[PDB]
């Protein structure tokens, strides 16, 4: 376990000393069954965080500032994939101010999406495509 | 279909453009 | 002409609906259950995966003997275990898996995310959907004739 | 309690009136505790209403024409966090025709997210990336 | 011709029943229900005892608030108890028997059987 | 297992067949785990049936004419210890006339022994 | 607690030392909360002995040599009046005869006073 992190046992306990984003550990060990995030300045999770810990039983994510956008879209696509829901019962969403209190586990991708894109909406493909046509305007 | 609607009219357009460069 | 499954045993109590067994028939998928099936029994077989959605069209269907079954536990076992767990809860802690080897130890109720087919939302790279193949063959076009 | 609705104390009924996607009443009241949507044409929820609505513990949205598509997933993921399952066994797909006649708590979030084709939907513009590439060769 | 009780309220919606609400009448006793009773509220008076066999004639009664009363917990009160084992167990942590004195300190559910009016079955010679 | 009535694999369907006290089988398979006896002539299990059925989960007994005083003890005693309570929101008392239509999971046994001294 | 029985704190064990109805203890002290008493020679509890405890709220009453007749029945008397039904399903019969092991709180008066007079 990290410096940052605390390891008891088969439980690792990483929360209440406000971790960021930047000062969160890379990597956690494989056997840990469970963590709790609670109480820290945690926007988002990096992607690829809590997918790689075969053990992981229950993950408490609380009492955190989770900023749902689109860096979020991968927290919340581990979130269906998981049997238990008891402890992500009340999840809560403090920014944009558009989203505010929103159960984190009844989320749509349309809805982390539009705050994702600064308002070119319906961009499937468009986002390449206007430039091009501006790019072959500006040939002839 | 819809949503590549609203650059339906934008691939043609600067398509013809290129047709005038054409 | 009883609509009773060719591979399977199956007898009608007047008060109980249908009640079908197939155990041991080494049976490897869902033979065709008739529209009236409330017991079916399937212990001791080679089942590997029930399709999605089998169940789907049975709607008297209330009991549900699935243990001792070589389950090859993954994404598509889904329809299964929301199944148990939606009606006989206690099912799950009986009933296991066979495949992965990573997935079998233990019974389907006490599984990790990870070593149950770890699939929920697949966040696929955006490397595809295929703007993203074209806007680079878009400025393909770029280098030909500025 | 919303006009279209009509409201009893902690419950409100909403059942075999005609109720649409766009006719349901933007915020039903924070206390309710019970809520029937029987026998409308209700395709999909919403997002934020079922999870503005603390209190609830039964919902009754059978009968239903229920398009199983990426919109529906607010509802699915509120079907999962539910301690008692009974009435949520009649709630099937009338649409996609690739899920035609699925309960809905069975679908997994695999089902639900390629209905609303990223690729096949869009596509009626696969003939103009063609023609972008053809007119790229005509000026090269 | 409404079935209402006189000393209540009735709200009858269509696909969900009868709502009762009877609350803060300062009641004592059960007032004569409709047949095709669903819901009932009964909080906020000063019943004493639900007398035996009140709800049996209710086929569709699904929820029913007992809190704000002085029940007199005894063997009478029983019933009561059963019932509220059946539908709605959770309320158990929330209804209190005001008399006697020796059995009103807590809940319906969290009480011994000495203090519950301890009546199973009365042996006498 | 019993003669009068059927049976498929542990399931015994024993209703809609006019049993009555006389006529009911003196003993069930010992791994039985349903036992229907809905539309019959029970007006009181006798006793040591329900307790030689370990396995019993659920037990369909509406619809019968049951007679409410000591012959009826064992079966609101077995009532009283189930997990589940669902099936049993219908049983109904036909006799005594005093307590007519009351509801036999919601019945203490003094009231049950009262229509037997 | 009386010197044939143990008391821990509130609670009260007197189980796995053979107590009879000569060995059984007077009565108990009112403050406790469970007691159990499984593993002793326990033919039948002698009335006014369970219900003589304000606060019980598990009386523990497995594996122990209950012969149903006459005697027993103040004990399935105080067995009805109970709010929990955990843990008393696992108590059987050893005599007479007749019932060689019926379940304790599914029997009836009638059974235990048939058994008991010519
Ligand atoms: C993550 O969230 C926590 C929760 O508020 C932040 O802790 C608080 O951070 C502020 C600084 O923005 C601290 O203020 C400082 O207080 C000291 C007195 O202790 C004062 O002398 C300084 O001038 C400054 O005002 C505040 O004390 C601290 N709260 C506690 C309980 O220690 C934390 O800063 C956040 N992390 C960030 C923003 O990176
Ligand atoms: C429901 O229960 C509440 C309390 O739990 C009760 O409401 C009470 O109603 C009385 C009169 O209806 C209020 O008395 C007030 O007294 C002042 C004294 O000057 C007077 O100025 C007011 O006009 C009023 O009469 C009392 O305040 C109120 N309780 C509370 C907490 O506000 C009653 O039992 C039930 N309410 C019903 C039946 O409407
Ligand atoms: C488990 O399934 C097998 C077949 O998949 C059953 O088949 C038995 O096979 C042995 C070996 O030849 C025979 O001696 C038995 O007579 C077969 N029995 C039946 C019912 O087919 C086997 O019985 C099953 N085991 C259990 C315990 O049900
Ligand atoms: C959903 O709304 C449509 C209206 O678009 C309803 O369709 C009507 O159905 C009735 C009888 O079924 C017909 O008489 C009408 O002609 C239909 N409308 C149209 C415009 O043709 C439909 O019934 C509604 N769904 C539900 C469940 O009520
Ligand atoms: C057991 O109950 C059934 C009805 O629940 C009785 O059936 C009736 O029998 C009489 C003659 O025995 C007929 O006249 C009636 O028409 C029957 N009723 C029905 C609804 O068919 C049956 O008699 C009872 N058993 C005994 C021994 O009397
Ligand atoms: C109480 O019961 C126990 C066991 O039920 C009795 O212990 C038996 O005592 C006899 C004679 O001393 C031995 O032959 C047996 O071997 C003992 N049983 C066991 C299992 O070892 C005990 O005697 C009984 N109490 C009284 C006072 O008789």
């Amino acid at each position: 376990c990290p410096a940052p992190c605390s390891c008891a046992g088969t439980l690792v306990d990483c929360g209440r000393r406000g971790l960021t984003w930047a000062s969160l550990p890379t990597a956690f060990p494989v056997d840990t069954t469970e963590l709790v995030l609670t109480g820290n300045n945690l926007t988002a999770l990096p992607p690829g965080l809590l997918d790689a810990l075969p053990a992981l039983r229950t993950a408490h994510l609380g009492a955190n500032p989770w900023r749902c956008d689109c860096r979020l879209v991968p927290l919340r696509a581990w979130l269906a994939g998981r049997p238990e829901r008891a402890p992500y019962r009340d999840l809560r969403c403090v920014a944009p101010p558009a989203l505010r209190g929103r159960l984190l586990p009844y989320l749509a991708e349309d809805e982390l999406r539009a705050a994702c894109a600064p308002g070119p909406l319906c961009w499937g493909a468009l986002a390449a495509q206007l430039a091009l046509l501006g790019l072959g305007l500006l040939h002839a | 279909d819809f949503c590549c609607l609203l650059p339906l009219g934008f691939y043609v357009l600067g398509l013809f453009w290129l047709l005038f460069a054409s | 002409t009883k609509d009773c499954p060719s591979p399977c045993t199956c007898r009608a109590l007047e008060t109980m609906g249908l009640w079908v067994d197939c155990r041991g028939h080494g049976l490897t998928a869902l033979p065709a259950l008739p529209a009236r099936t409330r017991h079916l029994l399937l212990a001791n077989n080679s089942l590997q995966s029930v399709p999605p959605g089998a169940f789907d069209h049975l709607p008297q269907l209330q009991t549900l003997d699935v243990t001792q079954n070589p389950w090859h536990c993954d994404c598509s076992l889904t329809y299964l275990r929301l199944w148990l767990e939606d009606r006989t809860p206690e099912a799950l802690l009986q009933v296991r898996c066979a495949s992965p080897s990573l997935a079998a130890h233990g019974p389907l109720g006490r599984l990790t995310g990870y070593q149950l087919g770890s699939c929920g939302w697949q966040l696929q790279a955006s490397w595809v959907r295929p703007g993203v193949l074209w806007d680079v063959a878009l400025v393909a076009v770029a280098a030909l004739g500025l």
